[PDB]
């Protein structure tokens, strides 16, 4: 259950166990039960070091989940600034709506991160 | 045990941006309700299965909207968040008592 067990690492911060899962043939496209994957947990942490492993495994870094929310959403809801350049440098989409069409800049907005709505407002 | 510290501490992690920002999620909105699904519920659902299973805890945290009689969607966010952090509180009471 190599999938779950990447979910739960890259939600957790576990870096190590992450790393073994990807090089034990772990799908960095598992998908929880609310179509996160690894990628979205990751960025939505916080956790750096994880979201660069697993985007130099492949993830896609403009995955959608069952509620419309890419990385790039969640980490602009969460402040996690540094996430959200990386993200941006990896190719995510700021003008991803979710279902009642919110953008990324529109969730840094809305929660207060202005350092975030800025990047993205410049990045668009 | 190493791993059981690892999930508390993502959970803490996870925690004080969910309790900041909880606040301002309108749950009757249609990207709030999303929202609160899925960077609220779901990775409470993860944190609260990694604590248990060490200690054979199976337990399926359901949020209860009806215990949150607020026509302002800030405040049915706010209220559904105190609903995490008490069952927070609760497995850790089942988990001290395994190991009591």
């Amino acid at each position: 259950d190599l999938g779950k067990k990447l979910l739960e690492a890259a939600l957790i911060g576990q870096d190590d166990e992450v790393r073994i899962l990807m090089a034990n043939g772990a799908d960095v496209n598992a998908m929880d039960n609310f179509g996160h994957t690894p990628l979205h947990l990751a960025a939505m942490m916080g956790h750096l070091e994880i979201v660069e492993v697993l985007l130099k495994t492949g993830a896609d870094v403009n995955a959608f989940d069952l509620t419309g929310f890419t990385p790039l959403h969640l980490a602009a809801y969460a402040g996690h600034l540094e996430i959200v350049e990386v993200l941006l440098k990896h190719g995510a989409d700021v003008n991803a709506q979710d279902q009642d069409g919110a953008t990324p800049f529109d969730l840094a907005a809305w929660f207060g991160n202005e350092d975030i709505a800025e990047v993205l407002q410049k990045a668009a | 045990i190493k791993a059981f510290e690892e999930t508390l501490k993502g959970f803490e992690t996870w925690l004080k941006v969910a309790m900041q920002k909880a606040t301002l999620i309108d749950y009757n909105s249609l990207t709030g309700q999303a929202l609160f699904q899925s960077a609220i519920y779901a990775p409470a659902l993860s944190f609260f299965s990694s604590m248990g299973a060490p200690f054979g805890i199976i337990e399926t945290f359901t949020l209860a909207p009806t215990k949150c009689p607020y026509l302002d969607g800030l405040k049915i966010s706010a209220c559904l968040m105190e609903q995490v952090i008490q069952n927070y509180r609760m497995i850790v009471a089942l988990i001290q008592n395994k190991l009591s």
